[PDB]
């Protein structure tokens, strides 16, 4: 069957003509096998010979006991127009409402079963050469969706879309999934209404040339799916296997990670850092990566997680979804989603570096965010947080910070390691602290420099480095008076570079130096840094430029 | 009614622009509202052979949810034709006004058939939850609200329907921005809300069926420097930066005196006495600060920046500028209101007069992550237009010389 909806008008690219791509001499074995193929396919209405005046021609080729055709539809793909984006997004199980009966419906020769725009059918020509080319090839046209073709999934879907609709009117309570070829259809009746709608609509495709499995051929939960396991009640990843071995390559590794960022959406607490990053390093797939201490303890404690299975719930729209963060450690955050307490509807991770510095409190905001998104995307609802941070220290933070920050609805869970700010900058200068006035200069050509201080107590120091930049230099200005301070300094700097990293209570930076300025703010009592412009003859920044400016600049 | 044919700009073509995900109550206020102008006629469901798409949310202002059309792309592909082939003059007397009454008109172009041939450019999908079925997709038959193309080919109709009130009525300003209409006038505040009543019913009659301004009364933030009586060497330094910097932008500052107060290498607490000489050139400094920018003039050829700055206890600073010191206009924002909220409001005023002042809206420098934005910014947003944005980090500095 060749469905009679109306066809979708294709079009070739603005300014582009059909392809015409000579065929080329095939095997008398391979001529006999297209022979055979196509006059069948010619047979059920799926192609029909053509007449030489048309001028189009893509290649076809025969592989294989069956033998199968391949048309290359390279050229004519490449001038054919572009279509809408057929669906962007799959569905999550987790977003599957629990239904009563369930049944899945996959369409037989989906493409073959749909007709073609006849105005196009034209560019679709193909020729079965005669034995050693001679005498004028067979030449046939497609009637139906050809398989390779840009336009047929987003046409298929289209006319899917169209034959549904009808049948969606009617019936608003039963759930129909569009997915690929298939057909996933929900209901909460009793097996016998569900089995008669069912039929119902299995009749209603056929009208439109569309063929479903019958009782005794449809699918029984539980349903394999997309790497996932769709059970009456429950739903989970299908088996994970983490392969033992002596000697761990990078394409195992690779392997590896997939796996268990697969098994993250179910199975809590998931970790993969210090596996990811052993792959750092331009390293080839066949090249042994020996495992560090780190990453053992992570496969570990992974193995460990995925010894007993784990399953997820689906999704009650009567109820608010709750979603629980938590710090596992060092940049790597785990969350939870549930409506009744610990029933999850599903898991995950965040784990992320949104720039060089940053601090608990902006990566919580930051997994709050994809949490939020993912909530849409799933149940077209935002969730209610249960966040591992004090209210009082995120108002002290949101108040303070210089970018609009927002968590939607939220409570405070005392789930630790919890969120807090190490260090807190003062708002005013110190009485009867030391006043640092820190300079460093960088030659660009040498790419040698010095850092240093003077005091308003007399102190002074200057210390020579080697392979810096400017920038680099006044982070280690900061840092040598950060060592040589008391338990209160006022800091004058004129690097806004710097002033801007420590103003943001980082806690955590991919560079050493800032590690060692946080370790230092941290072990102090009170800090309070200042910034004045540079190079204008400027109290003591005008000593600290003339110290650190011998020999560089 | 004989549509007139809209010219995309060459080489380039229509706008490919990602739905974002929409909430389930979100999702149904859009079918509701697309059911009815499908039954209208006002658009028809389309073929997966229209590659385009361009974003639709769903807004309040109400209880009342109202369909909001994206075309920030679809206006850059069309500026040829809605800003030079049409245009719409600025009236420079609308930034004048005692009052400024600010109408919705948008029901006015689905009264006007689109180019069938400009159409397909106005494709937009309604998404779904977990992906169950493709997106409802939709294009325009009519002139679609929010595009900058319905108020250039609306123009004639619009004119007509103004001549009488305009011609009884010649001091008022009516100015037309996308989908809404500027009244301005220099009358009591009962007459002005007397004459905009008329000109309702003036719209009522056409078909078409407020948002309150007072630009005259539009003053500038000047960068404030501190009144004090004991000034320290913090205190000081903070001012010749902040007086550094308006050096650059303002012209005739002078900084030379109070700099030389700041000698040898002291302490940040320690009070120092102020001479007679820096406390001239604060005041001579304070004079320059309260007026205009000196050679700073608004080209027509070039975009508007606005980049805002958030300061604290629901206050936030504003500037807009075309070279990035030269700003012609700078101001201020105040406030249950959380910051996306606030931004929100912000970025509307901002907006709101940079439409009345120049005809055009900036390009905004939001301090706020991507992410935030883009799911938030939809809660709150009541206009029937989006300004372009950009997503900056407030530069440490910026934010103290700015209050
Ligand atoms: C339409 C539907 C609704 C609920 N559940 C969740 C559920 N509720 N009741 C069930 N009874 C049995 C098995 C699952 C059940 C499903 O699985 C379902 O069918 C699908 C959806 C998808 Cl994404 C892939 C496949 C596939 N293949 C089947």
């Amino acid at each position: 069957p060749i469905s009679p909806i109306e066809t979708v008008p294709v079009k070739l690219k603005p300014g582009m003509d059909g392809p015409k791509v000579k065929q080329w001499p095939l095997t008398e074995e391979k001529i006999k096998a297209l022979v055979e193929i196509c006059t069948e396919m010619e047979k059920e209405g799926k192609i029909s010979k053509i007449g030489p005046e048309n001028p189009y021609n893509t290649p076809v080729f025969a592989i294989k006991t069956k033998w199968r055709k391949l048309v290359d539809f390279r050229e004519l793909n490449k001038r054919t127009q572009d279509f809408w984006e057929v669906q962007l997004g799959i569905p999550h199980p987790a977003g599957l409402k629990k239904n009563k009966s369930v049944t899945v419906l996959d369409v037989g020769d989906a493409y073959f079963s749909v007709p073609l725009d006849e105005d196009f059918r034209k560019y679709t020509a193909f020729t079965i050469p005669s034995i050693n080319n001679e005498t004028p090839g067979i030449r046939y046209q497609y009637n139906v969706l050809p398989q390779g073709w840009k336009g047929s999934p987003a046409i298929f879907q289209s006319s899917m879309t169209k034959i549904l609709e009808p049948f969606r009117k009617q019936n608003p309570d039963i759930v129909i999934y569009q997915y690929m070829d298939d057909l996933y259809v929900g209901s909460d009746l009793e097996i016998g209404q569900h089995r008669t709608k069912i039929e119902e609509l299995r009749q209603h495709l056929l009208r439109w040339g569309l063929t479903t499995p019958d009782k005794k051929h449809q699918k029984e939960p539980p349903f394999l799916w997309m790497g996932y396991e769709l059970h009456p009640d429950k739903w989970t990843v299908q088996p994970i296997v983490l392969p033992e071995k002596d000697s761990w390559t990078v394409n195992d590794i690779q392997k590896l990670v997939g796996k268990l960022n697969w098994a993250s959406q179910i199975y809590p607490g998931i970790k993969v850092r210090q596996l990811c990053k052993l792959l750092r390093g331009t390293k080839a797939l066949t090249e042994v990566i020996p495992l560090t201490e780190e990453a053992e303890l992570e496969l570990a404690e992974n193995r460990e997680i995925l010894k007993e299975p784990v399953h997820g719930v689906y999704y009650d729209p009567s109820k608010d979804l709750i979603a629980e963060i938590q710090k596992q450690g060092q940049g790597q955050w785990t969350y939870q989603i549930y409506q009744e307490p610990f029933k999850n509807l599903k898991t995950g991770k965040y784990a992320r570096m949104r720039g060089a510095h940053t601090n608990d409190v902006k990566q919580l905001t930051e997994a709050v965010q994809k949490i939020t998104t993912e909530s849409i995307v799933i149940w077209g609802k935002t969730p209610k947080f249960k966040l591992p941070i004090q209210k009082e220290t995120w108002e002290t933070w949101w108040t303070e910070y210089w970018q609009a920050t927002w968590i939607p609805e939220w409570e405070f869970v005392n789930t630790p390691p919890l969120v807090k700010l190490w260090y807190q900058l003062e708002k005013e200068p110190i009485v009867g602290a030391e006043t640092f006035y820190v300079d460093g200069a960088a030659n660009r050509e040498t790419k040698l420099g010095k850092a240093g201080y003077v005091t308003n107590r007399g102190r002074q120091k200057v210390v020579t480095l080697t392979d810096t930049t400017n920038q680099k230099t006044e982070l280690q200005a900061i840092y040598l008076a950060l060592q040589d301070s008391g338990l209160e300094v006022n800091i004058v700097t004129d690097s806004q570079y710097a002033l801007g990293i420590i103003q943001a209570q980082p806690d955590q930076s991919e560079s050493e130096l800032v590690n060692q300025i946080i370790e230092q703010l941290i072990k102090k009592e009170k800090v309070y840094l200042a910034w004045v412009p540079a190079h204008k003859g400027i109290g003591g920044n005008e000593q600290v430029d003339k110290l650190v400016s011998a020999g560089i600049r | 009614i004989e549509t007139v044919p809209v010219k995309l700009k060459p080489g380039m073509d229509g706008p490919k622009v990602k739905q974002w995900p929409l909430t389930e109550e979100k999702i149904k206020a859009l079918v509701e509202i697309c059911t009815e102008m499908e039954k209208e006629g006002k658009i028809s469901k389309i073929g997966p052979e229209n590659p385009y798409n361009t974003p639709v949310f769903a807004i309040k202002k109400s209880t009342k949810w109202r369909k909001l059309v994206d075309f920030r792309e679809l206006n850059k592909r069309t500026q040829d034709f809605w800003e030079v082939q049409l245009g719409i003059p600025h009236p420079a007397g609308l930034k004048k006004n005692k009052s400024v009454t600010v109408l919705d008109v948008g029901d006015a172009y689905f009264s006007v058939p689109l180019d069938e041939d400009f159409r397909k450019y106005t494709a937009f999908t309604i998404p779904s939850i977990n992906n169950e079925t493709p997106g409802i997709r939709y294009q325009y038959n009519v002139l679609p609200q929010g595009w900058k193309g319905s108020p250039a080919i609306f123009q004639s109709s619009m004119t007509k329907i103004l001549e009488p009130f305009r011609k009884q009525n010649p001091d008022i300003v009516i100015y037309q921005y996308m989908d809404d209409l500027y009244v301005g006038s220099d009358l009591e505040i009962g007459q002005h809300r007397t004459k905009i009543e008329e000109l309702r019913q003036h719209l009522l009659r056409w078909g078409l069926t407020g948002y309150e301004l007072h630009p005259d009364k539009w003053t500038v933030q000047p960068i404030v420097l501190p009144e004090k009586d004991s000034w320290t060497v913090n205190d000081i330094q903070k001012l010749v930066g902040k007086l550094n910097w308006a050096s650059q932008i303002y012209p005739g500052i002078k900084v030379r005196q109070l700099c030389k107060l700041l000698r040898g290498t002291k302490a940040l607490t320690e009070v120092i006495p102020l001479t007679e000489e820096a406390e001239l050139e604060l005041a001579e400094n304070r004079e320059i600060l309260k007026e205009p920018v000196h050679g700073v003039y608004y080209d027509p050829s070039k975009d508007l920046i606005a980049e805002i700055q958030k300061q604290g206890q629901g206050q936030w600073t504003y500037q807009i500028y075309q070279e990035p010191f030269k700003n012609l206009k700078t101001g201020k924002y105040a406030r249950h209101t959380n910051d996306v909220k606030q931004l929100t409001e912000a970025v509307q005023k901002i907006t709101t007069e940079s439409i009345v002042i120049w005809g055009k809206t900036p390009k905004f420098k939001l301090p706020i992550q991507k992410e935030t934005w883009e799911t938030w910014w939809t809660e709150y947003w009541q206009a029937t237009w989006i300004p372009e944005w950009e997503f900056v980090n407030t530069p440490p500095l910026v934010k103290l010389w700015y209050q």
